[PDB]
């Protein structure tokens, strides 16, 4: 349980730090094109745990980690659902997204 | 869908970049052994689509024919399905007869080149699924339907006959 | 990608695919050879000069500026102006 | 080096591109090839598909009055 | 080398 | 951690590791670099934090709001009672919200717990959850954005109405 | 409520003693840290309001409405100090004293705790926007505008007067705390009818309604910047405060008044958004879009629902902070190429580029994209539209495709395509636009991650 | 039709625009080079039958039904050049086409990152400033009263003028910045 | 700098398509000037691509190659 | 897909409709029927979580092949005898439903006969 | 300083959302519900000890 | 900007449409204003009704993207004729022609998915056999009830 929730929240917020990082800066950066591509990269090695973990024993979960608000009777979380969809199509969007940006370093050095 | 449909994108885009943004395809031709590899990438990720058999669309795709043949089915939907699943052959080849083969049709200032090591390891990690990456995800998913797999022969043979009409 | 054009690339060219056209000697051509009072050419052979140097350069001359384009020299000055050459 | 543009002539090919070229050819058709020895029946059908008037009405139970 | 300047608005402000 | 009446879960049964095959697996490798490399210093900056919490102890403490007289028995126009009445009735159709919140929560879980056989093993808790949004609904509901416990008590008036003129006619 | 009336007062001799190189500078530091101490109206409950005195209260309707009043005030000030820079320096004290007593009148209307005090101070709002209007707009419409602002308003106000008043004389009392308990229903009659009208249709007017709208593109359009900043962002929203108010007392014969007004509304949202679609006038654009979104709180009022007033007060919050934003944003393109015509400058994301990136987040916040509190509004107003009648959906959701479609048209309009060659006064911009830019946006989107404080009493 | 210098098309300039389309939509519809060229030169051979045509009714008249000809005869996607209108490369470096007098209103912190540059701009600003009114003079000394027939500028005349209003066609922005 | 553009003179339609562009053009009493123009295109490295079945049976031996040698691996693996 | 040529070109009223069949008595023609022996427990295939499109009377091969599965990874290709035995089994059972279907054809052709006897005798 | 990549993007993460789910998270109910384990014939509960009898005897096919 | 360069009401007199076509900067045989119904057009020139998009994109415009000269007269709906927006360019194809094969393209469609729903294919087959009684306490029936018995027989 707590490898597979873990791997899941960091393959999300490992996405979310580059986005961190170009809106605190100051200089002009060495490649942040390389720098989100190794992020995206590190994202697709580390979802493809509870993938392989799911592939095992059919392991899925729900992550409903922060209440966010309460209309009466409907409950809202930040609630995210590790299941077979989620399982399979995050390795793939990050594999794909991984060759797009590689291909995008090349295709969109002159802009 | 993704690892070849992606691909061809990225070889499309390769031949573009070599010709200068031209993106039309009857200013292209005599690009097979020009560009070797975009060349490879694409008949690969167009047998994909296409659903060669054991590529990664056969894995997925030649079910969908086969349950879609099998089942209780609206029949008009069923042929609209197997005349687009011809379709796609048509076009696909006409992405192969007018990009690559022939003779060229782009401008004479030739400066053909796919040699960065960006453009060639991320359309390889892409060909390496399109190759393969249909009988992973299919050997390790679990089983969440019954599949249909006793069928007569004319309709076991319908994706593939279709396709190679 | 995408090499610079030069000057004597752009005449080099634009004098080239003049000497692959059989209307044209190439003996005879030069940069200021006029293509109706020095090579005796028509009208429709200087729309299809100006097509060919299209095919040749990638881009489009439109026909208020082609119609004026009578040597090699006002090709080239053109193809020069249209792609900023001499940086 | 890298390659340099030519005019009017077929480009300059670098011996990577084509032997990777080649090994990815060669990979897709040794895959297929593979495939199709070890498991044909994806292709071309896992079951025998029997027909229904060969069955007897014995089998069937179908009295005959 | 040809180095060409890159004619931009103001980053500073 | 909670009270497991009020949030409860069954016993879990997992089964042990039978590995047929000779290769090793990776999530089990995985797992013990999750234990040595994450989950010790977790623990010790966790126990670090513990031990400075334990250094001061201090309490807060759940409020106790004593039931005063409700609307039904207030004065008409009398503001001073059914004020009081009016904030008890607010008070309690909030609660009443987190038990329709605690309800639907036990429903959920069990829908995610029981996976594939979900319709079957949580028949109680849609029971449950279908008798508290009865009781929610005939007590709350069509009041409006100006709810008040008098608007509560005339709904109520007029079912109760409607409920024994129906056990009039039925004998 | 007079920890807050006693130092917005004190701005007054703050202005009028300052140096003249000051008077910016010290009314926008207090005017923040009066902002600043309006967040300990937050003290609410979830049964009993926050009730001071026998005049004031302030419950979770009033409480975000008040803490954008005072947040509104240092923007204005920022916002106008650029373009009466060469103002008579008594005639900028007399500018900044109409702005304080602007939102002296506001703040005592929202906590008005008994109604005809409401009606008072709701009127006596009308007398420094009308001036600041007329005095400081920079048009002749300016003069029409004033007039049409102050005749739609007193048209539909002093009917209700009467109406208080004669509430005042019915149930005794006109204490909304009072009213919570002494209220009884509402028959359908004539009397009661034109009672409704009475007590509705100022309310009506402030929103505004759709078809009584016609005073809000000249009076926002001609205003100065401040005077449109307060006329979108607070001055609509004394009429959705009013009607939340005042539709405790009109049950049950709302359930059949609402139905003119609601289709007013449901057919006027696709009206005046269609509207934006060929504005010609950025500012008109912006207008016009204001009368789009308060629609939808007059139908989220109108069928007082939970959701519906949970929604209404979220959107009206929201669009507090989106319009005025606008107008900003419009008003920094005004004063380079002095043309209020949004075809004019082009391009402008080649030009200014951080302002495009106001541009587009101010027209994500416009077109409610998930998760802003403009969504959480547009979206539980859907909701409870949608359990009211089911067809609202058409209305609602064509209304959400024209509310993409104008606001990604005026961004693609202003800040895309190739600029203006002709216009070369397009000066980088200043650390003050983009400061008054993110003052609107930051608060907006930080509101996203805590939207409770702005769902209002019944929350 | 419309046209910055001319006021109207002559039936010459009609007829090489008809020959020219008709060429370029034929290669569209016969895409190989081969074929392309062939009928390229069956096309120049029904241009070349009625080149000596005298009669300019008939000359109108073969124009007019060339034109129907064509209408018909068009492909539906045309091939057109990436930068050319229409293309699918056209107008898409406009984003990055900054005017220069946007280099006045930098810091200069930033012009100090340039020094030549800018020194070499001020001349060039010096220059335009010095030319402006000599070649308004011009222009008003050799524009016809009622003001100009044609759109067409004037060249310099003498030995150190410039050719009047030229800054924004000699300054303008590269096509690939 | 300077790109050396190769002889115009060797660019010749005898042996290309457009020498039979020529002869259809010629026994109508025709003649096309832009031949030469067009001539590189068939000539050189372009000169002779592959068909479409040339094309999917790219890689087709080498593969077919290694195929057999799998085939005998496990063939004498099992064994 | 000749029987939807029968049915919809030729007659529907000797051709089985296929959403309300059987229409005969499954004892009619048959002398002591067996039936279908289940042999996975309810509790068994509740416990391994199957669909309920998978909870058919072959089940059990299924419950068998996901256990391989289970135990055999990270090794995926370790399981083709089970999951060859859940297809074989899945195969016996659409065969089972075609003789359900041939046998409803063939009585309604018996019913079609015995009705054109009765006319013609009678 | 050759992997600090792994150490600042992925380590540190690791630990802050380990931290964020074992004390925060996983002390409130329902937070994280997974589903519970598939139970097949033959298998032994890690908390019960207790066997799960295996299927009835085949009537073998093929 | 001043009061005589502004549009007025309706020209009525010759010399008023005159100078009024003087004013919007066309000749006097071009301008045609709106025809005078009441619907707030003025004086204002009714231009032929184009798209930005059928302007000569090779001309050097004053405005490039608009397609639009300085001082020349705009369209009352020139922010509807932007090349964003609506096109009114010729096609290839007849404007009724291509609404008579798109329609009857999707109408054709749309009625043989009725007659395929109507006419099904499916396979040679009966229904699919669920043991316990269909799977009754699978699909949620309640177990203190007791359903009719769902006999299987082998065949
Ligand atoms: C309480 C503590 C809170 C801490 C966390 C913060 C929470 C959010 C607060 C608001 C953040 C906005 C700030 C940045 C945007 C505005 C300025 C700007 O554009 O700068 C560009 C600049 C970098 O750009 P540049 O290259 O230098 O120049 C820009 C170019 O000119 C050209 O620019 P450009 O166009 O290339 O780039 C602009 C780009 C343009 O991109 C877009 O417009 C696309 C965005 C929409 C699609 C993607 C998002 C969809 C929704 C998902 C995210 C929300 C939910 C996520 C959760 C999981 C799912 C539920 O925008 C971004 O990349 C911004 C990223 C964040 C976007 C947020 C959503 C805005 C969309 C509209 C509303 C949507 C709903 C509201 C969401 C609210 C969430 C809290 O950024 C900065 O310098 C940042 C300065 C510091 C910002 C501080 C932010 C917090 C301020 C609050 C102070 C008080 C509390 C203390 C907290 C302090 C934390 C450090
Ligand atoms: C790099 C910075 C990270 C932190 C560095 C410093 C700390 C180092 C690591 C230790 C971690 C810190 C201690 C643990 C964290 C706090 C735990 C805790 O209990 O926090 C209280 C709570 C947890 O939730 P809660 O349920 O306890 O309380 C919520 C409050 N009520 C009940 C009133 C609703 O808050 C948080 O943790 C806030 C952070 C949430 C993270 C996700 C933010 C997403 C923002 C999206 C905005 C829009 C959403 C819209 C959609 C929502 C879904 C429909
Ligand atoms: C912005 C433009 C539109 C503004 C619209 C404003 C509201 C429209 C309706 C106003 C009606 C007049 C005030 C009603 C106050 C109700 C008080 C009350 O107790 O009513 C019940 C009382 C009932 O009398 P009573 O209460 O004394 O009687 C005792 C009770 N019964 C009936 C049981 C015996 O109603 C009246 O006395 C008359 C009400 C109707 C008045 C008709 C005259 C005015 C007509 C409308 C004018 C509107 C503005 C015109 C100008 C437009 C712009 C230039
Ligand atoms: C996959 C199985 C491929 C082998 C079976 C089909 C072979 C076949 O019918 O090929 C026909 C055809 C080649 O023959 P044809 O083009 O008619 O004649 C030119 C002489 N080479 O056409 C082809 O061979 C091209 C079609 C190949 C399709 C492969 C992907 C499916
Ligand atoms: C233009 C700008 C945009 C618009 C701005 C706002 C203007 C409109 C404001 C008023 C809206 C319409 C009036 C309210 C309608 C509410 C329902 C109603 O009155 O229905 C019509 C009524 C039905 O009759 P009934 O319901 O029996 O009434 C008797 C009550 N004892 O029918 C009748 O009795 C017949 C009609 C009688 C005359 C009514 C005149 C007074 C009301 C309109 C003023
Ligand atoms: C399961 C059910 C499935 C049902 C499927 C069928 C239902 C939908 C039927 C069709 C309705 C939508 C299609 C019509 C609108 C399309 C508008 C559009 O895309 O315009 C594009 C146009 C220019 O595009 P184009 O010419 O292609 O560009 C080439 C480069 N110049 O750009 C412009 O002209 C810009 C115009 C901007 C303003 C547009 C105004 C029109 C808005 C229409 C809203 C319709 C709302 C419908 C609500 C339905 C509610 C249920
Ligand atoms: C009877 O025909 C059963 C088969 C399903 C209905 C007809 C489907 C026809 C199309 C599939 C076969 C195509 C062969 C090229």
């Amino acid at each position: 349980m707590n490898l597979f929730s873990s791997l899941t929240l960091v393959t999300l917020i490992l996405l979310t730090m580059p986005i961190a990082a170009i809106n605190f800066n100051t200089h002009k950066f060495t490649n942040y094109p390389l720098y989100v591509k190794t992020t995206i990269s590190c994202a697709f090695i580390t979802s493809m745990i509870p993938t392989m973990m799911f592939i095992h024993t059919g392991q899925e979960m729900i992550i409903s980690n922060w209440h966010w608000l309460t209309i009466q009777t409907l409950k809202l979380s930040l609630s995210f659902k590790m299941d077979f969809f989620s399982m399979m199509f995050v390795p793939v969007a990050l594999f794909v997204t991984w060759s797009i940006m590689e291909f995008s370093m090349w295709y969109m050095h002159s802009d | 869908h993704a690892f070849f449909k992606a691909m061809l994108f990225m070889c499309s885009g390769s031949i573009i970049h070599s010709l200068n943004d031209e993106q039309d395809i009857r200013k292209m031709g005599g690009l097979f052994k020009a560009m070797p590899f975009t060349t490879t990438a694409l008949i690969i990720g167009s047998l994909a689509l296409t659903g060669m058999p054991f590529l990664t669309g056969f894995y997925s795709k030649d079910l969908i024919i086969e349950s879609a043949n099998t089942s209780y089915t609206n029949a008009w939907a069923l042929l609209m399905t197997l005349v687009a699943t011809s379709f796609t052959a048509i076009y696909s080849t006409r992405i192969i007869f007018f990009a690559l083969l022939g003779q060229p049709r782009f401008p004479t200032l030739i400066n053909i080149n796919e040699n960065n090591p960006f453009l060639i390891n991320s359309i390889k990690r892409l060909l390496i699924g399109s190759l393969f990456a249909g009988f992973i995800i299919s050997n390790n998913i679990p089983p969440m339907t019954i599949p249909q797999m006793t069928m007569p022969h004319y309709l076991k043979m319908t994706a593939l006959t279709v396709t190679i009409l | 990608d995408a090499p610079p054009l030069t000057l004597e690339g752009i005449k080099d060219r634009v004098l080239y695919v003049l000497k692959l056209y059989d209307k044209i000697d190439p003996e005879k051509l030069s940069v200021n050879s006029h293509f109706m009072k020095d090579l005796g050419l028509d009208s429709l052979d200087q729309v299809e000069i100006i097509m060919a140097m299209e095919d040749e350069f990638g881009f489009e001359i439109p026909d208020i500026d082609a119609e004026k384009l009578m040597c090699p020299q006002e090709i080239v000055d053109y193809i020069a102006d249209k792609k900023d050459v001499y940086e | 080096a890298h390659i340099e543009p030519r005019y009017r002539q077929f480009p300059q090919l670098t011996r990577s591109q084509v032997i990777q070229a080649e090994f990815f050819s060669a990979t897709m058709w040794f895959w297929i090839l593979w495939r199709f020895w070890h498991d044909s029946d994806a292709v071309l059908g896992h079951f025998p598909y029997p027909d229904p008037s060969q069955w007897t009405d014995e089998e069937l139970g179908i009295p005959p009055d | 080398g040809k180095r060409l300047f890159i004619i931009k608005p103001s980053g500073f402000y | 951690s909670w009270d497991k009446d009020v949030y409860p879960e069954p016993p879990r049964r997992t089964p042990a590791p039978s590995p047929q095959t000779s290769l090793p697996n990776p999530i089990t490798y995985l797992t013990k670099a999750f234990d040595l490399l994450v989950d010790r210093p977790v623990t010790l900056v966790r126990e670090f934090i513990e031990r400075q919490h334990a250094k001061n102890k201090y309490y807060y403490y759940h409020r106790e709001f004593r039931r005063v007289p409700d609307i039904t028995e207030c004065h008409e126009k009398d503001v001073l009672c059914m004020f009081e009445a009016e904030m008890q009735w607010k008070r309690d159709y909030k609660v009443d919200q987190e038990i329709v919140n605690i309800i639907q929560e036990r429903l959920k879980a069990c829908q995610q717990r029981e996976g594939e056989s979900h319709r079957q093993n949580c028949a109680k808790e849609l029971q449950q959850f279908t008798q508290v949004v009865k009781a929610y609904q005939d007590r709350y509901h069509d009041l409006g954005a100006h709810y008040s416990a008098r608007k509560c008590l005339a709904k109520q008036k007029q079912r109760m109405l409607a409920e024994r003129k129906a056990t009039k006619e039925a004998a | 409520m007079l920890k807050y009336i006693i130092p917005t007062m004190m701005l007054m001799p703050l202005t009028w003693l300052s140096k003249n190189s000051m008077i910016w500078i010290n009314t926008t530091l207090h005017s923040l840290l009066i902002s600043l101490t309006s967040l300990l109206l937050l003290n609410q409950f979830g049964d009993n309001s926050l009730n001071f005195s026998l005049t004031f209260f302030s419950d979770s309707l009033s409480t975000p409405l008040l803490i954008l009043t005072m947040w509104l005030l240092p923007l204005m000030l920022m916002a106008s100090q650029h373009h009466l820079s060469k103002e008579n320096l008594a005639r900028k004290k007399l500018f900044i004293s109409m702005l304080i007593l602007l939102q002296l009148f506001l703040i005592m209307t929202f906590t008005a705790t008994e109604l005809i005090f409401f009606y008072i101070m709701f009127e006596a709002t009308l007398v420094p926007t009308l001036i600041i209007i007329t005095r400081w707009g920079n048009q002749t419409e300016r003069l029409n505008a004033g007039l049409y602002f102050l005749f739609y308003t007193l048209a539909g106000s002093l009917p209700l007067l009467v109406a208080l008043i004669y509430i005042q004389n019915t149930m005794g009392s006109l204490n909304f705390l009072i009213l919570q308990y002494w209220v009884q229903p509402m028959p359908n009659s004539w009397s009661n009818t034109f009672m409704w009208l009475a007590c509705m249709m100022a309310f009506m007017v402030k929103m505004p309604l759709y078809g009584l709208h016609l005073w809000l593109p000249k009076a926002h359009v001609e205003a100065p910047i401040a005077g449109s900043m307060v006329l979108a962002a607070i001055l609509l929203k004394l009429g959705g405060y009013g009607m939340m108010r005042i539709t405790l007392l009109l049950n049950p014969i709302t359930d059949f008044m609402a139905y003119p007004f609601i289709m007013l509304s449901l057919w006027g949202m696709i009206m005046t958004s269609s509207i934006c679609l060929r504005q010609t006038d950025l500012k008109s654009l912006i207008a016009y879009s204001s009368v789009s979104h308060m629609a939808l709180v007059i139908v989220a009022i109108l069928i007082q629902t939970p959701w519906s007033y949970m929604g209404a007060t979220a959107l009206m919050i929201a669009h507090g902070l989106t319009s005025s934003m606008l107008f900003c944003l419009a008003n920094s393109n005004y004063e380079r190429v002095h043309s209020r015509t949004m075809i004019l400058a082009r391009g402008l994301q080649t030009l200014l580029p951080l302002m495009a990136a106001w541009w587009l987040l101010a027209s994500l916040t416009n077109l409610a994209l998930p998760p802003s509190i403009n969504l959480i509004g547009e979206l539980f107003v859907v909701m409870s539209t949608f359990s009211w009648s089911n067809i609202t959906i058409i209305l609602m959701g064509l209304n959400m495709v024209i509310t993409a479609l104008y606001s990604l048209y005026m961004l693609i309009t202003t800040q895309r395509g190739k600029h203006t060659h002709h216009i070369n006064n397009i000066l980088p911009s200043f650390t003050r636009e983009n400061a008054l830019m993110s003052l609107h946006m930051l608060p907006l989107l930080l509101l996203s991650l805590n939207p409770k404080i702005i769902l209002g009493p019944l929350y | 039709a419309f046209l910055p210098s001319a006021a109207y098309l002559t039936h010459q300039q009609k007829v090489l625009q008809l020959y020219k389309r008709a060429l370029r939509h034929l290669e569209s519809r016969c895409v190989h080079r081969d074929k392309y060229r062939y009928f390229a030169c069956l096309l120049r051979a029904r241009f070349d039958e009625h080149k000596n045509e005298k009669d300019m009714v008939k000359a109108t008249q073969l124009l007019r039904e060339a034109e129907k000809e064509f209408w018909h005869g068009q492909h539906p996607q045309p091939y057109i050049f990436p930068e050319s209108p229409g293309g699918t490369s056209y107008e898409r470096y406009e984003c990055y086409k900054v005017p220069e007098w946007c280099l006045d209103d930098w810091h200069p912190s930033e012009k100090a990152m340039y020094p030549d540059y800018f020194a070499k701009r001020e001349q060039w600003k010096k220059l335009r400033r010095e030319s402006w009114e000599r070649e308004v003079k011009q222009l008003q000394e050799e524009t016809p009263v009622g003001g100009p027939r044609t759109e067409a500028l004037p060249p310099a005349r003498k030995q150190g003028d410039l050719p009047p209003l030229w800054w924004h066609i000699v300054t303008r922005p590269r096509e690939r910045p | 700098s300077k790109m050396e553009l190769p002889d115009y003179k060797q660019w010749k339609i005898e042996g290309t398509p457009l020498e039979t562009v020529q002869e259809k053009l010629a026994a109508r009493g025709l003649r096309d000037p832009w031949g030469r123009n067009e001539a590189w295109r068939y000539m050189g490295g372009f000169a002779n691509n592959v068909s479409f079945v040339g094309a999917l049976l790219k890689g087709f031996k080498w593969g077919f190659a290694a195929f057999v040698v799998a085939v005998g691996a496990e063939y004498y693996l099992e064994s | 897909g000749a029987h939807l040529a029968r049915r919809y070109l030729g007659d529907a009223s000797v051709e089985p409709e296929p959403l309300r069949m059987p229409t005969f008595p499954p004892d009619y023609g048959f002398p002591e029927r067996k039936e279908r022996e289940m042999v996975a427990t309810q509790q068994e295939m509740n416990d391994a979580q199957l669909v309920l499109q998978q909870r058919d009377y072959c089940a059990h091969y299924l419950i068998r092949f996901l256990k391989c599965k289970r135990d055999s990874f990270p090794n995926f290709l370790a399981c083709k005898h089970e999951q060859h035995d859940w297809d074989y089994c899945e195969h016996l059972d659409y065969v089972k439903r075609m003789k359900e279907f041939e046998r409803e054809r063939r009585l309604l052709q018996r019913k079609k006969r015995r009705e054109q006897r009765e006319a013609d005798m009678a | 300083r050759h992997s600090i990549f792994a150490f600042t993007h992925v380590l540190i993460p690791v630990w802050i959302i380990h931290y964020y789910l074992k004390y925060h998270v996983t002390t409130k109910p329902y937070t994280i519900v997974e589903k519970k384990p598939r139970i097949f014939p033959g298998d032994t509960i890690l908390e019960t000890g207790e066997v799960i009898p295996p299927m009835k005897e085949f009537p073998d096919q093929h | 900007i001043t009061k005589d360069m502004l549009p007025g009401p309706y020209p009525k007199t010759p010399e008023e449409r005159a100078a009024a076509a003087k004013k919007y900067n066309m000749r006097v045989e071009d301008y045609e204003p709106y025809p005078d119904d009441g619907m707030g057009y003025g004086d204002y020139p009714k231009l032929p009704d184009r798209s930005q998009q059928e302007r000569d994109p090779w001309y050097d415009w004053d405005h490039p993207d608009l397609r639009l000269n300085w001082g020349e007269p705009m369209h009352w709906d020139l922010d509807m004729y932007i090349r964003n927006r609506v096109d009114t360019s010729p096609t290839p194809v007849n404007w009724n022609l291509m609404c008579k094969h798109l329609f009857g393209f999707v109408a054709f469609m749309l009625f043989m998915f009725w007659v395929g729903e109507t006419y099904p294919t499916y396979q040679p087959v009966g229904p699919k056999q669920y043991p316990y009684n269909n799977l009754y306490l699978e699909r949620g029936g309640d177990p203190n009830k007791e359903p009719e018995p769902v006999v299987h027989y082998e065949i």
